[PDB]
RNA sequence: GUGUAGUAUCUGUUCUUUUCAGUGUAACAACUGAAAUGACCUCGAGGCUC
RNA sequence: UUACUAAGUCUCAUGUACUACAU
C-alpha cells in the first residue's frame, strides 16, 4: 500500500523583518 | 471534618458540567471539584487509568495466566530464523535478505492494531482477539459462508441458506439494503462456492502528496 | 486552509505550522456514504469507534481523530497560507505563508522518496555537524 | 532514601523553575503559575508580542509588553478598576 | 438491539457467529460467554446489533432457521401500591378479596394470603396509590365476615411516604 | 547518581570550568552514566572548584581526573547537559 | 549430600469490644478514647417508648 | 436463558524459591 506520509520541504523565502535587537560595535574590517 | 462535610453534591456537579456523564461518585471529594470537573470534562483530555483505587498492583490478572509468550511479525517471520533456531522447548542468513526485510520487503510494514488517541489498556484488556475482530469484519462480509461454518450448518453446495425462504416473504435485511441473493435479486447461475450473495453498490485523488516513486536505500 | 478533500493546512497562534489529515477509515465511510445518514440514519462503525464513544466521549464525541501528518515550527505567527498549484511553472504544487512578523516561506511536497532520503540524510548531517567539529577538535586535542 | 533524594531534588527544582505542583497545591497558587507563564510566553516571542499589540489595537508594542508584566501580578486588576 | 441466542454447541465459535449474523444484519458486538468452571463454552450468546430495528429483523428471520451441530438455533428478544391487611376471616377467599379491591382500585396482581402468630393477613398490590387510599380510607378497621379487618400499607419503613407518593404518581404517568 | 540513590548533586550555574574525570571513570556521561556519543563537555560552577577538589573527579569524587567529562546526546536533548553543576559531595 | 542467621512467595485456616465520637481514608480499612442497667410490644428487624 | 467478576486481613500448618554467612 501507498503510504500517504506528506513529506514537506520548508523554506524561508524571505526572511523576519521585526528588528527586536541592535548592538552599535565595528565588527570587521 | 467540616470542610469534608462541605462537600456539593455530584448531581449538584453535573450541571456545571457539558459532559456529564465522567463525572462519577468520587469527584465529590475533589478539593477543587467545580475546576477538576472542568479539567477532566474539558474536549481532548484522557480519563485517568481506572485501575486506580485497586489494590492488586495493576496486574492480578487471570487472563495473564493464558497470555501467548509472543509471535514474530508475518515479515520478520519471511527470514526463516524461527527454523534456524528453535526457541520453543549456524542457520547461515544472507545480509541482502535480512536488510531487504527490513527496508525493500517492510518499510510500509506497520503493526496491524497499534492503538488510538484515548486507547488506554486495562488489565482484563487483550488485543489480539480485538485484532482478530477488525481483521474479521474486514475479510468477512454478507452473502459469503466459509466451507467450515457451511458444513457445521450442513449447507451442501448450490443451495441457498434457509433464511432466504423466510427472506422471501420478511424481506431484504433493512441493514442491507443493497444486498443481492441469488433466486430473489440476483443471478442464480453466478451462484458459485461459498458466496451465494453479494452487496452491489449503488454509489457509482494523490492527496497532494503523492509519492508516484518508492525507492528504499540500499545495503550494497 | 485545504490541501485536498482529506487534509488541512494551519497554523498556531505559537508559531506551530503543522498539517492533518483524516483517518482512512473515515474517508472509507464517507466516500461510500451520503452525508445525510451521518447525523441520523444508519452509518456502521467499527467495534472500537463506538466504544470509543461511551469510553471517552469527550474527546471521541465527532467520532473520528485527526493523525498527525505535519507538524513544523516557524517562530513567526503565520497569516496567510495560499495553495498554488504551480510556482512558476513548476511540476510540484507548494504551499506559500506569510507570517505576521513578516516572512514567506513554502513547503514543498517531494515526490518519489530518495528525495527526501537525501534532503533527511543531509539534514542530518547539518544537524550535529556542529558536534561533529567538536568531536575532531577533541580527538586532535587528544593528540596534542 | 531514595524518595527521600526526591523531596530535595523538589525543593531545588521548585526553587530554580519556580512553580511545580508538589503533591497538594491550591488552585490559586497553580493557576498563579500558569497565567505567569502564559504571559511569560506572549510577552517572550517577539512574535506573539507583535500579535498581541496588534489585536489589542495598543499605540505602543511595548505598552502590551509591560502590561503584560504588570498583568503577571494579582493586584494588577484592581489597579487598573482604579484608573 | 441486543438479541439472545441459545440452544448454541460449545463447538460454535465466536467468528462462527459472527459470520453467521453478518449475513443477517450488520453487528455491533457479541458477547460470547467462556466459562471459567468448564474452561469452554456454556453455549448461549448475546448479538448486540446497530439498532431494535435490525434485533427484531433478525429475531424474525433468524429464530428457528439456522441448524448447527444439528441442534436447532434459539433467538429471543432481552413498583406498585401495596396494602397489608390483618386479622382477615376464614371464609374470605383470595378471589373474594379481588371483588372486595377491585371496586377502590384496579390490581396490578393477585393478593397474597399468609398467616403469622393463626393470623390471617394478605397483601393486595394497587395500581394507585390514591386507589390505595380509597381502599384504606373505606376498609381500615372494618368488619368483613364478622370478622374486624385493619387494612395499611406494606413495609418495604412501610410504602406511603412523601417521595412514595411523587414517584408511583410517575409510575402511573 | 542514576544507579546509586544517596548521591547528592550540586545543581548550580554553571562556569565556564569543565569537570575533570579520572580514567578510571572515563567515558560515563556524569547523570546517565552512558558511554555511548558524548556531546558536551561538563561544566560545573566556581564553588566546586576552587582548591585540590578541582582535581577530583566530578563523578566518583575521590580520584584525581585526568578527563574531562562529556555529557550524552540522551542528556542532552533531556536537557539534563543544562540543568545545573553536577557533582557527587556525599562519597556514598 | 551440610550448618548458621535472614527473606520472599503460595495454599490452608479464620473472623476478632454489640455501639458511639475523633483521627484517618477517594470511601473504606486501620488507629485513638468511653461504655448500660432495667421493663414492655409485633414479625434478627423495628420504638417522636419510658 | 446464568447477561459475564471473585481472593483479602488473622491464625496456625503445609508448597516453593531466595539472600548474607561457615565448612
Amino acid at each position: 500500500a501507498k503510504d500517504d506520509e506528506l513529506y514537506l520541504y520548508h523554506l524561508t523565502l524571505k526572511k523576519q523583518t521585526n528588528f527586536v535587537h541592535s548592538c552599535i560595535g565595528h565588527f570587521v574590517d | 471534618k467540616r470542610r469534608k462535610t462541605e462537600k456539593p453534591s455530584l448531581s449538584q456537579l453535573k450541571s456545571q458540567v457539558p459532559y456529564p456523564q465522567i463525572i462519577e461518585w468520587y469527584d465529590c471529594d475533589a478539593r477543587y471539584p467545580g475546576l477538576l470537573a472542568s479539567i477532566k470534562c474539558t474536549k481532548n483530555v484522557i480519563p485517568v487509568p481506572s485501575h486506580w483505587q485497586s489494590k492488586k498492583e495493576y496486574l492480578s490478572g487471570r487472563s495473564l495466566l493464558g497470555k501467548r509468550p509472543f509471535e514474530l511479525p508475518d515479515i520478520i517471520k519471511k527470514t526463516n530464523i524461527e527454523q534456524m533456531r528453535s526457541t520453543l522447548p549456524a542457520l547461515d542468513l544472507d545480509y541482502k535478505k535480512l536488510h531487504d526485510v527490513f527496508f525493500k520487503i517492510g518499510a510500509n510494514w506497520k503493526p496491524d492494531h497499534l492503538l488510538c488517541f484515548g486507547d488506554v489498556y486495562y488489565e482484563n484488556r487483550n488485543l489480539f482477539e480485538e485484532t482478530n475482530w477488525k481483521r474479521m469484519v474486514d475479510h468477512k462480509r454478507p452473502g459469503r459462508i466459509s466451507q467450515e461454518l457451511r458444513a457445521i450448518m450442513n449447507l451442501p453446495e448450490g443451495q441457498l441458506p434457509p433464511w432466504c425462504m423466510k427472506m422471501k416473504d420478511i424481506g431484504l435485511p433493512t441493514g442491507y439494503p443493497d444486498l443481492k441473493i441469488a433466486g430473489l435479486n440476483w443471478d442464480i447461475t453466478n451462484l458459485k462456492g461459498d458466496v451465494y450473495g453479494k452487496i452491489i453498490p449503488n454509489h457509482h485523488r494523490n492527496y497532494f502528496g503523492a509519492l508516484i516513486s518508492f525507492e528504499t536505500p540500499e545495503f550494497e | 486552509k485545504f490541501l485536498d478533500e482529506a487534509t488541512v493546512i494551519g497554523a498556531d497562534r505559537y508559531g506551530n505550522a503543522w498539517t492533518l489529515r483524516s483517518p482512512p477509515e473515515c474517508e472509507k465511510i464517507m466516500s461510500n456514504h451520503d452525508p445525510s445518514e451521518l447525523s441520523n440514519g444508519a452509518i456502521k462503525y467499527p467495534l472500537d469507534v463506538i466504544t470509543l464513544q461511551q469510553k471517552l466521549p469527550n474527546t471521541y464525541d465527532c467520532k473520528f481523530k485527526f493523525q498527525l501528518l505535519n507538524h513544523f515550527f516557524v517562530n513567526d505567527i503565520i497569516t496567510d497560507f495560499h495553495i498554488l498549484d504551480s510556482l512558476s511553472n513548476s511540476d510540484r504544487p507548494g504551499c506559500i505563508y506569510m507570517g505576521l512578523q513578516g516572512t514567506v516561506g513554502c513547503f514543498i511536497p517531494l515526490l518519489s522518496k530518495g528525495n527526501v532520503f537525501m534532503m533527511g540524510n543531509i539534514e542530518n548531517i547539518m544537524a550535529e555537524a556542529d558536534d561533529t567539529f567538536y568531536l575532531d577538535y577533541e580527538s586532535r586535542k587528544k593528540n596534542n | 532514601a531514595e524518595k527521600q533524594r526526591q523531596l530535595k531534588l523538589q525543593k531545588i527544582y521548585k526553587q530554580k523553575y519556580i512553580g511545580l505542583g508538589d503533591e497538594s497545591t491550591t488552585r490559586e497558587q497553580w493557576q498563579r503559575n500558569v497565567r505567569n507563564d502564559t504571559l511569560n510566553t506572549l510577552q517572550g516571542h517577539s512574535a506573539s508580542l507583535e500579535y498581541v499589540s496588534l489585536s489589542r489595537g495598543d499605540l505602543s508594542i511595548r505598552d502590551t509588553r509591560i502590561h503584560l508584566l504588570k498583568s503577571m501580578s494579582p493586584g494588577y486588576k484592581a489597579y487598573l478598576r482604579e484608573e | 438491539n441486543t438479541v439472545y441466542v441459545g440452544n448454541i454447541d460449545p463447538r460454535i465459535t465466536k467468528e462462527q457467529l459472527y459470520e453467521l449474523f453478518i449475513q443477517i444484519n450488520p453487528v455491533l458486538r457479541i458477547k460470547y460467554p467462556k466459562d471459567k468452571v468448564l474452561q469452554a463454552y456454556q453455549g448461549y450468546a448475546f448479538i448486540e446489533f446497530y439498532n431494535q430495528g435490525d434485533a427484531q429483523y433478525a429475531i424474525k428471520i433468524m429464530n428457528n432457521t439456522v441448524r448447527l451441530y444439528d441442534r436447532l438455533i434459539k433467538v429471543r428478544q432481552v413498583p406498585i401500591a401495596k396494602l397489608f391487611i390483618k386479622n382477615l376471616a376464614d371464609s374470605i377467599d383470595s378471589d373474594q378479596l379481588v371483588k372486595i379491591f377491585n371496586k377502590f382500585g384496579k390490581l396490578i396482581r393477585e393478593p397474597e394470603i399468609f398467616y403469622l402468630s393463626k393470623l390471617k393477613c394478605a397483601y393486595v398490590y394497587f395500581e394507585d396509590f390514591e386507589k390505595a387510599d380509597l381502599a384504606i380510607k373505606s376498609l381500615n378497621n372494618q368488619l368483613v365476615a364478622n370478622n374486624r379487618i385493619t387494612v395499611d400499607y406494606a413495609f418495604k419503613n412501610g410504602k406511603g411516604n412523601a417521595k412514595y407518593g411523587d414517584d408511583v404518581d410517575r409510575l402511573l404517568n | 547518581s542514576r544507579h546509586q540513590f544517596d548521591l547528592i548533586m550540586c545543581l548550580k550555574q554553571p562556569g565556564v570550568q569543565t569537570g575533570l574525570l579520572c580514567e578510571k571513570c572515563d567515558g560515563k556521561c556524569p547523570i546517565c552514566d552512558s558511554y555511548v556519543r558524548p556531546k558536551r563537555k561538563v561544566r560545573v560552577c566556581e564553588n566546586c572548584s576552587f582548591g585540590k577538589q578541582a582535581k577530583n573527579c566530578i563523578i566518583c569524587n575521590l580520584n584525581v581526573g585526568v578527563n574531562d567529562a562529556f555529557y550524552c546526546w540522551e542528556c542532552c536533548r533531556l536537557g539534563k547537559d543544562k540543568d545545573g553543576c553536577p557533582r557527587i559531595l556525599n562519597l556514598g
